């Protein structure tokens, strides 16, 4: 046995292209649309819960995931690749940061660590790149609210707002017209729902849409009282009912 | 002095706030009540750095486990992870803990010895003041305690340690973990050892100390222009 | 003070409930009768940490055995205990009695002292307090006793062990292993001291 | 033989009103022999101050180590490290050498640049944090410092008063210890200015 | 077995060229142009962000200019993710040197170390090379102000003025024409921006499509300051030089 | 504590003649004040006209002799059945003994 | 065209080896079905013994992973047993490390992550199996979680796997559209097994003897498989109404 | 064709071509004969030279006092395998004070050769061996092929033109098996057997190589003027 | 195409052609069978006499594992030996830890997982043997057959090699004509017959018969070779039936 694939499976072609990264981006293009919008007092990330079967319980499959109490993530592309990245992202936030500094990492540095993992799958031996693009929304004390995109290459860019996957070209155009620097969180959620409706074919409701925010601290979701400095997670996943309420005022 | 007491709908733990190096008191208001997860708290005795580090490590791994499983953490998981870690280090990690909490299974109370042994109970005590505390627990504990009765019993047990044990002192910390509720951490629940006013002020006249040199320290970064 | 006794319908395990640190009783209601499988239990003596770690590992091995090969024998359970106790004898202080019930083999008892040796017996005694009842148990044990006779034998035996050994005390816990199922028994000081 | 008392030395830190102070002696010796009277035990990484007592080689080594780590922190985080965070970094770094520890007694001092809140902390040689409101002591004359600080200290002192209190705590404690003294330095720290004073003390 | 699928990244062509290095350089030639100009009283680093968007958060963005330590900075051309792997290694190397000798690392030593790492990927390991070209801008007390470049081959050279990435042929001709030895930082700033403005593939050169930095002794007395320009500061220097 | 060495007693004697050589040894084997065997051979024919004895701790002596006999066997395999000279055997035995310099064969050897 | 031999991306962004592993799934030509009751989870699967020389008792695609978890496999038996042994090991390790029985969904995720690794790492091939895990979880109640060669997994109200999965799927879909609930409203597991068999008969259009079926049942604190005689009793009850 | 690049690849008809190519190297090798009676076992080997100035390549290797073999094919591979046998024979003696059984020696060679046919990177052995020996169950003769197949025989031959000697032994089977307590006559039968594989060249004094083992006869090799008796 | 050039590669069918090519090596080998009887199992194999120079009864093909399991195989003989060596290690470690001798179903999976592992990587070749094996344990008699893919099932009767179809037909008759069961001594006789009947597929060269058996009554649940008078009795019975 032994892993005898100690050589790179991603290499430069004569034209200077890295084929496997390009092909990974093509897999992301086929994936379901997901988006992110940044407001003055928060960030919203959203995507469609494309159910593979109506017998399947789509609540058990979480496309939007908590990485830290103040950082969340959503994707477009291959779901399984995303799931393992979230596992690694959660772990690296502890091992390479929290266990050292006694606090959760800021958004940009956690993104940097995830980006590193994805870059290594682009150069290391016997592996293909990750077939996903991530959108990571988060908050920290010194940088405030932020939204980052992370591609299969490992490259990452900060965004005011963006979209990835199936109908990203149209969705990004829609966001350019609506986005401004004076948006409140509720306005960003409203725009997120409008933008996402265009790319969805079938049912459009709280049960078929997955949406989460990075906003105010939630002391009710902390689980304990007695420490003033601990005020609760800024990450919150919106319920099915909470989404439907905002679809009436749509 | 640390204690753990079970009651009707949950569990309560308590601790004193003295930290000592030999006969010297290093910290008069030390926090011995640690959080492993939101509704799982532990009290530690023995080597302070060991109880903190082993608590943070298992707390970190419990958080990651809770995220992986999409479930709230259980006390038996923290218990198992702690004892296996401590056992591996053959008692060289001097952490003696009382672990308590509530989870989907119910309310739980355990103790952990540094060599890796665990014990179950309705009432427990650890530390140099454990004997003073256990004497109180054995005298006043009963079945079917209320929340208010259990807090009283727990803090009374800690007081026994504060007054009668030289390794224990200062204040009383408490944490209550009731079923179907948020855990309430009661830092300095009791403060029966406030220092009396000093007879005199030792504020010196400015210029009393002899100086040789003065200088401004540059803490800022390198400047522009 | 721990013991395991075979009888007509199966086997009974018995133990005291005291755990000490020097002369201080750290736990007076300890459960030294621990389960490694549905109808295979063990009695623990020596280091609490060592015996717990061992019993946890054995339970893991027998759970994995059951998933692949079906219900293990009591002899198989004793072998897994032995393998751990023998190969790590330099770093362990564990005296364990293994007892279980099969339908084919009925009640069986295996004792595993410090070295890691295995001894299959009709009945077994162990722990610091066992020294005081070697004479009593040898004179009073019979094969094919009834359940009630066997309970009385363990109760009287551990009563004396507790009486003389400072490291033994508290309640007398017992576990009955038969085809009928698993029955837990308990006997308090006021009952067994007056015997 | 005892590594923590070969070279000798002391460090003390105090909080005041919108200010902190940290001080150290200047001695370095080989048991009875005095070798250097210019061995400062206080270092700073941005606006966070760290005093270290104990085995001098470990004091030097740890300074170089925390300079290393804080420089990388700053490059990645694009901001200077704060005292609360640095305190956790020291604890982490010391406990990773749990069974082969640095023989030191660190003391962190500084002011949070965002909240303006004064902060001090002390540790044992393997990481345990002692976050006190009033004062922190470390060194061969720690008993002496505890006695002086506990009697002389009062809360909410002004910078120029706090200087006198901490200076007298250090000086009189050092004079009752054979392995401490040979000079002394005191840092008075405010949110955006830091003064460093060398004290005149008896040179025996 | 596995041999069937091996690309063999570390071999010579019949002509004596390293295939993967040559193809990596082809990749870099499509990357945004980066320029470095060294003057008597400082160094300029200018770089063009690639086809940006209006919804890109610029003030918190960094794809071209990175800080290695207080004295040394780099301009990137190629795969950003690859560059960050090397940048973090270079940052560690500088700190290792500082811990060992208690002195800031000389620029060339840092450059040589990174260049040696790149070389390794071309000679052994069977992995693809890093698709990155750096411009190093730095200062030390031995040689003063220094400009270097390294490429995927691991070869590095020193420069008075240099460009990497797209349109380097056109850019190098323009620099060679207007550069003089007695030049100053303010003049070098103007040269860098004028060169980008002519070589750019975009319709017009604007503040949102640029990253800019200077290393000046223009710091209070004998010391060196790094200035990573903010979006508003890039906008001002574009008006000052008369491009917008 | 475990003592890996023992003393099996015995005595050996080698004398060289002009065209011959003898190697003698008693056949007694002992521990402390007891006799293990009245006849336990201690001097061996190792091949190539070489005789050998390793006296002291028997377990170490048997092991060494066993190893040297093995050395003679492999000397033949590796060097075309060449006869191992007594001087070459001596040097080979030095390396066998010094190979355990830090956990010695507790014997006095004579060939 | 070596992008079709190992698990690397094709120009279309596809993994052909993963897609071909899905096709291996139906090589056995067996159909499975899983449904949830109030207190139980039932899984049924077709049993086919073509050779008379075979010992029919040893022919099985249902596995007892732990006391609480059961697993049915759709795919070749070697890969099926490979997955079974690993799941048994993982479930046992989980109980040892974390002090409680591994949940059905957590095991499914773990096995799905292992499957994901085979789609990303070149030297390891995907397993040509679809794993359907069933239990009565102590927190979530009756549970059905299914894993495939892509590393995908999800919970189910009910599910079906095999060559004729679509016919069974639609049959189940239509039932739950009527009842408007996420389970079979039935007290005893015996009647839930009868429901499962009845709806497989209706969907496939074939009658079953006692030796044509294989049944697994999950209740609180235990999972077990039915004998031929237990199934016969089940078939008799169906015929008598 | 497409399935002979390495040893890890079956062909569509279930063949291992690299093993078959290794088998081919034996056929190119010089002829060697093996035969036995109930008391003795004999090896006869035709040695090959490069030219008239060169020496004749040695074909027979001693493994123990009671066992040895003759080779045909890649000589270095025979050195590796004979070295392994020497160690295994030796392990049996040192640990168990037991002479290694010839049958068990064959089993060990089979298993060593097999590992090289199922793993990637390595290659099959390119040599065939004839092992003779006398153990507790009398005289033995084995034939080793680098496919892994080992066979116990009364007599056999391997190498170039080995079919002629093998036919002769098949006729003489009933005669030479009965040659008990007579080493010279058993060798004569072996020399006459190998002669059936000769063309053009004949058996000279430095060409022929003979080895024998038996009841009270250690494994000994005869070369040079020691085999002139049998020419 | 090219899917058949490397092991562990799925074809567009979902097939592993390399494993299917290993089956061809098995089909090329000599015939071997297994018969499950009342209280045990019987194994038999065809040994082709390539030459008169082969020593009779010496080149033994059937192998014992532990003391209660018998193994026989058709195809590449060395591959079968390698598999048995592993089986012996597996059985030894089982008995080391669990004390009791390895059960037959437990042993069957140990081989199954090991063979299956050789279909997971391109750095290894699949096994070129189908192995028939079994014996007596606490739960009674068991017979198994294991293919190159790692696939195995329990069997009432099993056959593999060049004469497998002929053998299978004969085994099917025994199952039909003996629903109550077959005795151990009967199974030995029947085994001999079936090998002789299956020899028509390898009729060019003459052959040697080799039989072994495990039985609770006849061999105390231990594996033994059929020798001497009992072997000759089975040969005579077999020779009588073909004529
Ligand atoms: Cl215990
Ligand atoms: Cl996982
Ligand atoms: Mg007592
Ligand atoms: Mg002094
Ligand atoms: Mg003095
Ligand atoms: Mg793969």
């Amino acid at each position: 046995m032994t892993d005898r694939y100690s050589f790179s499976l991603t290499t430069f072609s004569p034209s200077g292209k890295l084929g496997q990264i390009d092909y990974a981006l093509t897999a992301v293009k086929q994936g379901v649309t997901s988006l992110g919008i940044k407001a003055t007092n928060g960030v919203v990330i959203a995507t469609e819960k494309k159910s593979s079967s109506p017998l399947a319980m789509s609540e058990t499959l979480s496309k939007v995931s908590l990485l830290t109490p103040d950082i969340g993530a959503v994707y477009s592309g291959m779901g399984p690749d995303y799931r393992v990245l979230v596992d690694k992202s959660r772990k690296v936030a502890h091992t390479s940061y929290k266990r050292i500094y006694g606090e959760y990492p800021p958004t940009k540095l956690l993104v940097s660590e995830v980006a590193k993992i994805m870059q290594e799958a682009t150069q290391s031996g016997g592996v293909r790149p990750f077939g996903v693009s991530l959108l990571i929304a988060g908050h920290d004390e010194f940088n405030g609210f932020s939204l980052y995109q992370v591609d299969p290459s490992g490259s990452y860019f900060p965004w005011k707002a963006t979209a990835i996957g199936k109908g990203s070209v149209a969705a990004k155009t829609f966001l350019e017209k609506r986005w401004n620097d004076e948006l409140e969180l509720e306005d960003a959620i409203h725009i997120a729902l409008l933008t996402l409706k265009e790319s969805v074919e079938g049912e459009f409701n709280g049960d078929t849409i997955e949406l989460a925010i990075i906003g105010d601290e939630n002391p009710d979701l902390l689980g304990y009282t007695g420490i003033p400095t601990d005020k609760g997670p800024r990450f919150r996943k919106l319920t099915s009912q909470e989404i439907n309420d905002r679809l009436e005022a749509l | 002095t640390i204690v753990g007491v079970k009651f009707n709908n949950g569990v309560v733990i308590a601790a004193d706030t003295r930290s000592t190096q030999g006969p010297i008191v290093a910290d008069k208001n030390c926090a011995k009540l640690h959080r492993i997860s939101p509704k799982i708290w532990c009290a530690g005795a023995g080597t302070a750095a060991d109880t903190e580090a082993v608590t943070q490590l298992i707390g970190s791994n419990i958080e990651l486990h809770s995220l992986y499983t999409s479930r709230e953490p259980r006390v038996v998981s923290a218990l198992q992870m702690l004892k296996q870690h401590l056992f591996k280090y053959q008692g060289h990690i001097g952490a003696y803990l009382i672990v308590a909490g509530v989870d989907p299974t119910g309310s739980h109370l355990f103790s952990i010895h540094a060599h890796g042994s665990t014990d179950v109970g309705y009432y427990l005590s650890l530390g140099s003041g454990s004997l003073a505390a256990m004497a109180v627990l054995e005298s006043h504990w009963k079945q079917d305690l209320t929340k208010e009765e259990a807090i009283k019993l727990a803090s009374d047990a800690i007081q026994a340690g504060i007054w009668n044990d030289l390794g224990s002192g200062s204040n009383v910390d408490v944490c209550v973990m009731e079923i179907g509720k948020d855990a309430e951490y009661l830092r300095n629940y009791l403060t029966p050892n406030v220092r009396e006013e000093k007879q005199k002020s030792y504020k010196f006249p400015r210029g009393t100390t002899a100086v040789l040199k003065e200088s401004i320290v540059n803490i800022c970064d390198i400047q522009e222009e | 003070s721990i013991m395991a006794v075979t009888f007509k319908d199966g086997v009974i395990l018995g133990a005291d409930s005291r755990t000490t640190t020097g002369a201080y009783i750290a736990n007076r209601v300890t459960d030294k009768l621990t389960r490694v499988h549905d109808k295979i239990w063990c009695c623990r003596s020596g280091s609490a940490a060592d015996t717990q770690a061992i019993a946890d590992i054995v339970q893991y091995h027998l759970e994995l055995y059951t998933s692949q090969y079906g219900t293990p024998s009591t002899e198989t359970a004793a072998s897994v205990f032995k393998e751990l106790c023998y190969e790590n004898k330099d770093n362990l202080t564990a005296g364990i009695i293994v007892a279980g019930y099969d339908d084919k083999n009925k009640g069986e008892v295996y004792t595993i002292p410090l070295g890691g040796s295995v001894h299959k017996l009709p009945y077994a005694i162990a722990g610091s307090g066992s020294t005081f009842i070697y004479g009593y148990c040898d004179k009073n044990f019979r094969e094919n006793m009834s359940k009630e006779e066997t309970v009385d034998f363990i109760k009287h035996s551990l009563s004396q062990a507790i009486k003389w050994d400072g490291s033994s005390g508290g309640v007398i816990r017992m576990v009955v292993l038969t085809a009928a199922g698993v029955e837990r028994l308990i006997f308090y000081p006021d009952e067994y001291e007056q015997l | 033989s005892d590594p923590s008392s070969i070279n000798g030395g002391i460090v003390v830190a105090m909080t005041g009103k919108d200010c902190v102070a940290i001080a150290c002696d200047l001695r370095l010796g080989s048991q009875s022999l005095g070798v250097s009277n210019k061995f400062e035990k206080i270092f700073h990484y941005g606006h966070v101050f760290l005093g270290i007592t104990g085995l001098a080689t470990d004091v030097t080594t740890l300074n170089e180590m925390f300079r290393y780590k804080t420089n990388l922190y700053k490059l990645k985080e694009e901001r200077a490290i704060e005292p609360e965070t640095f305190t956790q970094l020291v604890s982490s770094s010391l406990y990773e050498r749990r069974f082969g520890p640095y023989f030191v007694g660190p003391v962190v001092a500084g002011i949070n640049s965002k909240s303006g809140k004064p902060f001090i902390a002390g540790f044992d040689l393997i990481g345990c944090i002692d976050e006190a409101k009033d004062f922190i002591v470390s060194g061969t004359a720690s008993d002496q410092l505890f006695g002086m600080c506990e009697s002389l200290y009062e809360p909410n002192l002004e910078p120029e008063d706090l200087f006198e209190t901490i200076s007298q705590a250090l000086l009189n404690a050092a004079d009752r210890d054979a392995l401490s003294g040979w000079g002394a330095v005191v840092y008075i720290i405010k949110k955006d200015e830091v003064v460093k004073r060398y004290l005149k003390m008896r040179q025996d | 077995g596995s041999r069937r699928y091996d690309s063999r990244t570390t071999i010579f062509s019949p002509e004596g060229r390293l295939y993967q290095v040559e193809y990596a350089l082809e990749s870099i030639s499509h990357a945004g142009t980066a320029i470095g100009i060294m003057a008597s009283d400082g160094i300029v680093l200018a770089a063009e962000r690639k086809v940006t968007s209006t919804l890109l958060e610029q003030d918190t963005s960094t794809e071209k200019l990175y800080k290695l330590n207080d004295k040394i900075a780099v301009a990137v051309a190629g795969l950003t993710a690859d560059a960050e792997i090397l940048i973090n290694t270079a940052r560690i190397h500088a700190q290792n040197y500082l811990k060992t000798y208690n002195e800031d690392i000389p620029v060339e030593i840092l450059v040589r170390r990174l260049s040696d790492i790149k070389q390794g990927y071309t000679q052994h390991g069977g992995l693809r090379p890093f698709g990155v070209s750096f411009i190093y801008a730095g200062y030390d007390d031995r040689y003063g102000y220094q400009l270097y470049t390294s490429n995927p081959s691991g070869n590095y050279t020193g420069w008075k003025a240099i460009s990497v990435g797209a349109n380097t042929s056109a850019a190098q001709t323009l620099l060679q024409m207007d550069y003089k030895d007695d030049m100053k930082v303010d003049d070098a700033i103007e040269l860098a921006l004028k060169t980008l403005s002519k070589t750019t593939d975009s319709s017009a050169l604007t503040y949102d499509r640029l990253e800019f930095a200077t290393i000046r002794k223009g710091a209070n007395d004998g010391e060196v300051y790094q200035k990573i320009f903010k979006p508003q500061e890039i906008k001002d220097i574009l008006v000052k030089t008369g491009i917008t | 504590q475990f003592n890996p060495y023992g003393d099996n007693g015995g005595t050996i004697l080698g004398i060289a003649g002009e065209d011959f050589a003898v190697l003698a040894g008693d056949t007694r084997n002992i521990t402390d004040y007891s006799i293990n065997s009245r006849y336990e051979p201690k001097v061996f024919d190792c091949g190539d006209n070489i005789v050998m004895s390793a006296n002291g701790f028997a377990a170490d002596g048997d092991a060494l002799v066993k190893r040297f006999k093995n050395s003679v066997k492999w000397y033949h395999f590796d060097h075309n059945d060449k006869k191992l000279s007594i001087n070459s055997a001596a040097r080979n035995i030095q390396h066998l003994l010094y190979g355990k310099r830090f956990f010695p064969y507790y014997v006095h050897t004579i060939i | 065209g070596y992008d079709r031999h190992i698990t690397i991306f094709s120009p279309e962004g596809r993994l052909y080896q993963v897609e071909y592993a899905f096709k291996a799934t139906n090589q056995t030509n067996i159909n499975s079905l899983a449904v949830r009751g109030k207190d139980c989870t039932v899984v049924i699967s077709q049993k086919k013994v073509p050779d008379k020389l075979l010992d029919p008792t040893t022919v099985s695609y249902i596995f007892c992973i732990s006391r609480t978890i059961g697993m049915v496999v759709n795919g070749p038996i070697p890969d099926a047993r490979n997955a079974a042994l690993r799941a048994k090991a993982e479930a046992a390790e989980f109980r040892y490390k974390y002090g409680y029985d591994m949940p059905c969904d957590v095991l499914a995720k773990r096995m799905a992550n292992l499957s994901q690794i085979y789609t990303q790492r070149a030297y390891m091939r995907p397993l040509g199996v679809i794993l359907t895990f069933v239990s009565v979880d102590e927190e979530l109640g009756p549970s059905i979680y299914k894993t495939d060669p892509a590393g995908y997994y999800v919970g189910y109200k009910a599910t079906a796997t095999g060559p004729k999965q679509q016919e069974i799927t639609t049959n189940l879909e239509n039932h739950f559209k009527k009842s408007k609930i996420d389970h079979i409203n039935e007290e005893s597991w015996e009647k839930v097994v009868e429901f499962a068999i009845t709806h497989m008969i209706d969907a496939l259009g074939t009658e079953f003897s006692k030796n044509d079926l294989e049944v697994g049942v999950a209740t609180k604190d235990k999972f077990f498989t039915l004998s031929a005689e237990n199934i016969e009793e089940r078939l008799v009850a169906i015929a008598e109404q | 064709n497409n399935y002979d690049g390495d040893t890890v690849t079956f062909s569509p008809t279930g063949r291992l071509f690299q093993v078959e190519y290794a088998l081919e190297a034996i056929k190119q090798g010089s002829v060697t004969v093996g035969l036995r009676s109930n008391t003795h076992a004999v090896l006869v080997a035709l040695k090959r030279n490069a030219d008239e100035l060169s020496s004749y390549q040695k074909k027979i290797i001693k493994c123990d006092e009671h066992m040895g073999l003759s080779l045909a094919g890649l000589a270095p591979d025979a050195r590796v395998l004979s070295n392994y046998l020497r160690q295994q024979c030796n392990y049996s003696s040192l640990v168990f004070n037991r002479k290694l059984a010839v049958e068990r020696a064959g089993h060990l060679l089979c298993d060593k050769a097999q590992k090289n046919t199922q793993s990637y990177g390595g290659r099959p052995y390119g040599v065939g061996l004839l092992i003779i020996g006398y153990d507790k169950s009398g005289a033995h003769l084995l034939e080793f092929q680098p496919s892994g197949n080992v066979t116990e025989l009364y007599g056999t031959a391997i190498g170039a033109r080995s079919q002629g000697a093998k036919t002769y032994l098949e006729r003489t089977l009933d005669t030479f098996i009965k040659i008990d307590g007579n080493p010279d006559e058993l060798i004569k039968a072996g020399v006459e057997a190998i002669s059936q594989s000769l063309r053009d060249e004949s058996l000279t004094v430095d060409n022929l190589s003979i080895a024998i083992v038996g009841k009270d006869t250690p494994f000994t090799i005869y070369d040079g003027e020691a085999v002139a008796k049998y020419i | 195409t090219g899917y058949d050039l490397s092991n562990s590669v799925f074809s567009p069918d979902g097939r592993n052609f390399q494993v299917e090519y290993a089956v061809k090596a098995v089909e090329n080998g000599t015939t071997s069978i297994g018969i499950k009887c009342n209280d045990g199992v019987v194994f038999a194999v065809e040994k082709l006499i390539t030459s008169k120079l082969l020593v009779p009864q010496k080149n033994v093909k059937i192998q014992v594992v532990d003391r209660h399991i018998g193994c026989v195989y058709s195809g590449l003989i060395p591959d079968g030996r390698h598999l048995v060596n592993r089986g012996r290690e597996e059985a030894a470690s089982f008995k080391k830890l669990y004390k009791t001798p390895i059960p037959i179903p437990a042993f069957a999976d140990r081989l199954g997982q090991y063979v299956q592992a050789h279909t997971l990587y391109n750095s290894v070749r699949p096994f070129g043997v189908s192995t028939i094996f079994g014996g007596v344990d606490k739960n009674g008699a068991h017979l198994y057959m294991l293919e190159p893919s790692g696939s195995y099932w329990g069997y009432k009767g099993a056959a593999t090699g060049k004469g497998r179809q002929s053998a299978k037909a004969e085994l099917e008759k025994l199952v039909d004509h003996h629903p109550e069961g077959l005795s151990a001594r009967e199974a030995v006789k029947q085994a001999a017959k079936i090998i002789y009947l299956a020899h028509e597929d390898n009729k060019e060269k003459d052959f040697e018969l080799e039989i072994s058996w495990c039985s609770l009554s006849e061999t105390n649940g231990l594996h033994k070779f059929v020798k001497g008078d009992l072997l000759q009795e089975a040969i005579d019975f077999a020779q009588k039936e073909i004529n």
